[PDB]
C-alpha cells in the first residue's frame, strides 16, 4: 500500500574504510550459513540445525582510482547506510574484517566506460540503525 | 559550552516514560501546590508532574496524574483547583541593626498553597556582610545559598535560583540592613488545597478548560453527585456548541450493586462513563471515582484503533466481584466493572452509560470505542474550516474539493484498518431542496469487527 | 560481607525437600496459630509450613500441611481459618517506679491466637538499666534479650528480632521507667483457632480463597455435611463463572460400606471427590476426610502425564476392606477406595463421584485424570486472552492466527505424549450462522492409553 | 592542609577534566574511630586514604608512605585487575581488627592492610566514596570502577586530536563517529574487561540538538570478578 | 558527482615485452586468493586468512600478425597505463612473469574480422603509478 516504504538505490552511501565511495554501481552482502543436516533412526524428516557463519560481499563500480589495487589483501571495513527519503528513517550496516579474494588489476575493454568489480569475505556485521 | 567530549554518566533511574503515547485529558487536580487559575500541559514525562504538583501521596493531584500517566495520555492538561479561601502562604523578614526592627523583604509563595514551607536565615560565617538563606519543605531542605546581606541581592537571588520555585522574595522598601535571624518560620496565609473543594471552583475550573479540547474529561475523581452533575450539563452544553468531550465518573464506596447499577440506569448519555468498582494498586486503594481517572486516561490512550474491553489494567485488586448472571445484569444497567481475571486486573467490557437503547437508535453506539470514533470523525471534518469555510465556492468545483478532501481523509483513515469500507457523496435528496450557500453531503462507513466471544467446541 | 572464604558445616538434618513437584493447592486450615485473614502460598519447602503454622500434631493446619506437602504439590496455599470469637492474646507490662504501678507496653500475638505463649521480665545483671525479656511457648524458650530499661529501645528490640514471630509490642505512652517482673504471664484474649469452626467462617475463607486459582481445592479434611454442601455450591459457581476447581472430600467413620456408597451416588458432579476409607501413617490415624487431603494433593502433583489409580501412597494401613465384587459395587457407586496391596498403600481406581453416566455422555469423563486434562484444556485455551481477546481482528488473518496459536498450544502438549493425535480447525457449520464479533471453532483430541488391566494365561 | 589543598587541586582537575586519582594515608595517632571518621569527612569518588602503618625489610613505613606502594599498585593493575586482596610485598601491619570492625571501618571507607599470612594482603578495593547515596549507584565507589571509568572517560576524550573542528556534523560523520567508538569498546571487550555493550546515538536529546552539538550514549556491563565464596561442607 | 573522474577505454595504451599493442579489444587481470577457511571449536563464524596469490590475465584483440604464435610459452611481461585527459593523471601497471596457458594459432569465421584471445597467467604486479 504504502508509496513511502520503498526504498531507492538512489539513497545509498557507502564508506569503505570510513572514506565515502561515489562511483560505485551495486553492492551485495549475504551472512550464509554452513547449514547442518540431521537424520534420525525414528524420523523420517531432515532436522537442521545452525552451523558456522560466513560472509560474502561483491562491490561493482567505476573506476576512478587505484584504491583497491593499493588495498591489496589488507582487512577494512564496509559501512553501508540505506536511507528513506518520504520518511526520515534510515538503516546502517557495518560489515567486518572485510577482505578481497582477487584484486581488479584490470579491467577494461574497447569504447565502454572502464568498471571495477570486487567480492570478498566479511566476518561478522553489526546492524547499526535500522 | 567549549568544544570538546563532555562524559557524563547518568544515574540509570532517571529513565524516560515510554514512547506510546496518544491522546489529550484534562484534570482539575485538586493540589495542595502547583499552578493556580491557569492549565499546564504536562507531556509523558512524570517529571514535570511531581515539579510543578508535588511528590505526595495524598495530594489528589500527584496521585490522579500518576494514575493518567500510568494510563499513557500523551498529553495530560492539569488545573491546579483551590477553594477561594485559599491563598499564598506569606511571611515578612525584618532587620535587627536598629532598636526596633522593620520589614524589608517579603516571601510569599510562588503559587497558593499552606503546606509546611519554612524558613531560616542566619549569618555567613565566610563573610560577615553575607547572610545564609535556607528553605524547608516538611523537613526537608530546598534552598540553600549564602548572599550578601543587601535585601537587593537577597531578592534577586531568591527570585532567580530555581530552587526557590515555592517562593518569591519582594523587596518591601531599599535596605542594606542586616536580616533577623528567624528559624524554621512556617509561611502562613492561606488553605490547603485539597479543602473545602467547591462546587463553585469546579465551575471556574471548567471554565478554564474551555481553553482547549480534550479526548475525555474525568473530574479529578471526585464522586459528589452535584459535582457530577454540574459537569454533565457542562459536557452537554459543550456538545450541542459541538465541542464533544467524553466524561468519566465513579460511583462511591457506600453504594451497593443494585445502588450503582440505578445509578448508572439514571445517566443515559452518550459521552458520560462511569466506574462502579474501586481497586487496589502498589497496597494504595482508588476509589471507582479516583480509578475512573486511569480508566479516562487508558480510554484516550487508546483512542482509535484500540478499546479497553478487556485491557490488561495495571491494578492488582478490585472489588465488588459478581456472577456471569450478574456481570449481565449490571452490565445492560449499563455500569463499567473491573475483574481480577489472573493476577493483573482486567475489564470486563467496554460499555459506557447509553447502553439503554431504544429502537430508532442502533446498539453499536453504547460502546466508548463507538463514542470515540464517531466524535473522531466529527471533529476531523469539523477541522476542516480552517481553509475551506468562506474560502470556498459553491459551484460544483468547489463541491467536489469539498468531497475530494473528506475522500482524502476517509482513505487515509481507512489506511490504518479502522475501516473496512467507506462511501463519500453528496445528498442529492437535501441538496436538491438547499439554499444557495448551503452544501449537504452524506457519507457511510463499516468499522472493521474486533473479537469478543469466541466459541470451542470439544470433542474427545 | 567480606572477600574471602566462609566455609560453614551444615548438619545433614537440614536436607531440603524434593524437586519433582507440580501443581497447586488451596488449603482453608485451621490453625491455632498462623495469618488470619490472608492465605499464605508455601512453596516445596516444609519450613515454611511449620514456622507460619506450629509444629504440633494436634494443629489440622500442620497436620493436614504436612499430608498436602508428602502429596508433592509445588505450591500449597494456605489460609488460616479461625472464629470470629478468636482473637489475638494480649497482655500489658507496667513499671514499679512509683507507688501505683502504670501501663507503659502491650504485647499483643503478632497473629489472632490462645495458644500457651508466656512470658518473663527480670531485671538484667550486666546493667542495671537493662532487662531481660523472655518468651516461653508451651515451656519452650523462643526469643532471648537484654535491652535498656526504656520502652521506646524495649519495643524496638522486640518488633524488630525475628524470634518475637509470635508478639507485637506497642509503646501504650512515653517512659523511661522500670518495668515490673512478672515470671510465665500467658497471652489471653483469644481462643483457640481449631475450637468454633464455623460455617461463616469457612464462606470467609473461601471468598478469601478466590483470590487465586487452584487445581483442586480439599476443604482442610473436615466431614461435616454442611461445610460440604457450602463448599460444593461454591465449586460449581465457580465453573458456571469458568473457575475450574476439583473438590476432594471424605466421608466420616460412622459411614458403613451401603452409607458411603449412597453418599457417592448423592454427589454426580463431574469435579467433586470423596474418601471413604480412613488411613494410618507413622502410627498415627487420619480420617477418610483427611485423607482426603493428601490425595488432593498427589492428584495435583500428578496433574497431567499421571494418575493416582495405584499409586503408592506412603499409608502404611488402612481400612476398611471388601472384595472384589464389593470393591466393583463400591467403585460403581463412585467412591475412592484406599487398599494395602503390599507392605505400603495404594489406591485402587482413579475415579470420582461423576462414575454415575448416562447414554447422552460418555463414560472416558467419570475419572478424575480426564477431568483434570479438560479442565487443563480449557483453562490453557482459556488463558489465550491476555492479547489475543479485544486486540486481534475478524477477518481470515486473525482467525488463521488464532487456529496457529491454538495449533501450537495442542502440538506442544502432544510433546509431551499426552495425546496421540488432535484436530483443530474452524467450526463452519456454525460459523456461517456467526455474527460478526463471534468466531466459532472446534478441536478434536485422542488421549494416549495407559495400561490397567493386564491378563496372562498360563501353561505348562 | 596538604591533603586539603591536593583534594582542591585534583576537584578542580576533574571539573576541567582532567581524571586524577588521589591517594593518601592518615597519620599513626588516630585511633580506629578517628580514622573512621577521616575516611567518612571524604565523601570524593577519586579520593583514597590508607589508615594502616606497614613494615617492609624491616623499616617501618607510616600509612601516608605506604599508600604510595598502595597507589603504585593500583595504577600498575589499571585496567584488568584489582588490588581488593592482591600480595603485597609487605612483612606486617597494623593496627588490626575483629571481622565486625573490618566491618563497620569499611562501611567508613577506610583502606586497611591485614596480615593474612606469611606476607600483607589487602582487605578490599574500596575508595573514600564508599557512603554513596540512592540516587547513584553501588558499584562506583570502588577504586577498581573510578579507574575504569576514568580509563573510558579519557579514551573516549583522547578522540579529539582528529575528530573535533575535522569532520563534519551529517549522518556520515556522526556512523563514522558511532564506528570509531564501537572500534574502541570491541578492542575493549578484547581483553574480557567487558561481557556485552553498546554505542549508539542519542535520539532523545538529538532531536532538540543544536546543529553543532553531537549526542551520544553507551552502555557497559563489566565482568564479575569473584570475592565472596561459601563452602558448605558436610561428613 | 565529478564527470572528470570516469576513465573511458580508449584512454588505454598496451605495450607486450616493451612493444605496444595497438589492435587490442579488451584486456582483464586479476589477483586471486586461495583463501584458507578456519573454523575454530569455541567459535561459531569462519575466520578467513589470505593464501597463496596467482594472477590471471585474459587480452582479447585482432589479429594483425603471428606475434603469440611466435611467443609462444616463453616469459612476458604486460604494462597497462590508463590516462585520464580532462585530469592529468594515469594508472601504470605491470604485469610481470606473464606466460600464455595456451596459443591461438587458428580463429576465424566465415565473414568477420580476424580476432585473436589469449588467456594466461602472471606472477606478481607492479603498481608504477596511479
Amino acid at each position: 500500500i504504502e508509496e513511502a516504504s520503498f526504498l531507492n538505490g538512489s539513497d545509498v552511501v557507502i564508506l569503505i574504510d570510513g572514506v565515502e565511495e561515489l562511483y560505485m554501481e551495486e553492492i551485495k552482502a549475504d551472512f550464509e550459513q554452513d547449514e547442518q543436516s540431521i537424520k534420525l533412526l525414528g524420523c523420517q524428516n531432515e532436522i537442521s540445525r545452525v552451523g558456522t557463519t560466513k560472509g560474502s560481499f561483491s562491490l561493482n563500480g567505476y573506476k576512478t582510482d587505484s584504491k583497491f589495487a593499493k588495498l591489496g589483501f589488507r582487512s577494512f571495513e564496509i559501512i553501508y547506510n540505506l536511507s528513506n527519503s518520504e520518511t526520515l528513517g534510515y538503516e546502517s550496516i557495518r560489515l567486518k574484517n572485510c577482505r578481497l579474494k582477487k584484486l581488479p588489476l584490470i579491467n577494461s575493454k574497447a569504447g565502454e566506460i572502464v568498471k571495477i568489480e570486487v567480492e570478498g569475505s566479511f566476518r561478522g556485521y553489526d546492524l547499526l540503525n535500522e | 559550552e567549549i568544544p570538546g567530549f563532555y562524559n557524563r554518566f547518568k544515574t540509570q533511574a532517571e529513565k524516560s516514560t515510554n514512547t506510546g503515547l496518544k491522546g489529550r485529558l484534562a484534570m482539575p487536580i485538586r493540589a495542595n501546590w502547583g499552578d493556580v487559575g491557569k492549565v499546564v500541559t504536562i507531556k509523558n514525562d512524570l517529571r514535570q508532574l511531581k515539579n510543578l504538583f508535588g511528590d505526595d501521596m495524598n495530594y489528589s493531584a500527584f496521585k490522579l496524574g500518576k494514575l493518567a500517566l500510568l494510563g499513557n495520555v500523551k498529553e495530560l492538561l492539569l488545573y491546579r483547583l483551590v477553594d477561594g479561601n485559599q491563598k499564598k502562604g506569606t511571611l515578612t523578614l525584618k532587620d535587627t541593626t536598629e532598636n526596633s526592627a522593620k520589614d524589608v523583604i517579603k516571601l510569599e509563595t510562588k503559587y497558593p498553597t499552606a503546606r509546611n514551607f519554612n524558613v531560616t536565615i542566619k549569618s555567613n560565617l565566610v563573610d560577615s556582610d553575607k547572610k545564609d538563606f535556607i528553605f524547608f519543605e516538611n523537613t526537608k531542605q530546598l534552598f540553600s545559598s549564602s548572599i550578601k546581606g543587601t535585601i537587593d541581592e537577597i531578592v534577586l537571588e531568591i527570585n532567580s535560583n530555581l530552587d526557590n520555585e515555592y517562593v518569591i522574595a519582594t523587596k518591601v522598601a531599599d535596605s542594606d540592613t542586616i536580616l533577623a535571624n528567624v528559624v524554621n518560620q512556617a509561611l502562613e496565609g492561606g488553605n490547603d488545597g485539597c479543602t473545602s473543594i467547591t462546587n463553585e471552583s469546579y465551575l471556574k475550573a471548567l471554565e478554564e478548560f474551555e481553553r482547549y479540547s480534550f479526548d475525555s474529561f474525568v473530574l479529578d475523581g471526585v464522586a459528589d453527585e452535584a459535582l457530577q452533575e454540574t459537569t454533565k450539563a457542562w459536557v452537554a452544553k459543550n456538545k450541542e456548541l459541538g465541542k464533544d468531550i467524553l466524561l468519566f465518573l465513579g460511583g462511591k464506596t457506600e453504594d451497593n450493586i443494585k445502588q450503582i447499577n440505578d445509578k448508572s440506569k439514571s445517566f443515559n448519555d452518550e459521552n458520560i462513563v462511569n466506574v462502579g468498582s474501586s481497586a487496589y494498586y502498589e497496597n494504595i486503594k482508588y476509589t471507582p471515582s479516583e480509578v475512573a481517572v486511569y480508566i479516562a486516561a487508558l480510554s484516550v490512550s487508546k483512542g482509535i484503533t484500540g478499546s479497553i474491553c478487556n485491557a490488561k489494567t495495571i491494578f492488582e485488586e478490585v472489588e465488588p466481584r459478581l456472577s456471569q448472571s450478574e456481570v449481565k445484569e449490571c452490565l445492560k444497567s449499563g455500569t463499567l466493572v473491573l475483574d481480577f481475571d489472573d493476577g493483573d486486573v482486567i475489564i470486563v467490557d467496554d460499555v459506557n452509560t447509553f447502553k439503554k437503547y431504544v429502537d430508532d437508535k442502533n446498539e453499536a453506539m453504547g460502546y466508548i470505542s463507538n463514542i470515540m470514533f464517531i466524535n473522531t470523525i466529527n471533529k476531523d471534518t469539523s477541522l476542516k474550516r480552517k481553509e475551506f469555510v468562506g474560502k470556498i465556492f459553491n459551484d460544483a468545483t468547489g463541491q467536489t474539493t469539498v468531497i475530494c478532501a473528506l475522500k482524502k481523509y476517509f482513505e487515509e483513515l481507512m489506511s490504518q484498518g479502522i475501516i473496512s469500507e467507506f462511501n463519500v457523496d453528496i445528498d442529492t435528496e437535501l441538496q436538491a431542496t438547499a439554499k444557495a450557500d448551503e452544501f449537504y453531503w452524506k457519507w457511510d462507513a463499516v468499522k472493521v469487527d474486533v473479537m469478543k466471544k469466541i466459541y470451542g467446541t470439544g470433542y474427545l
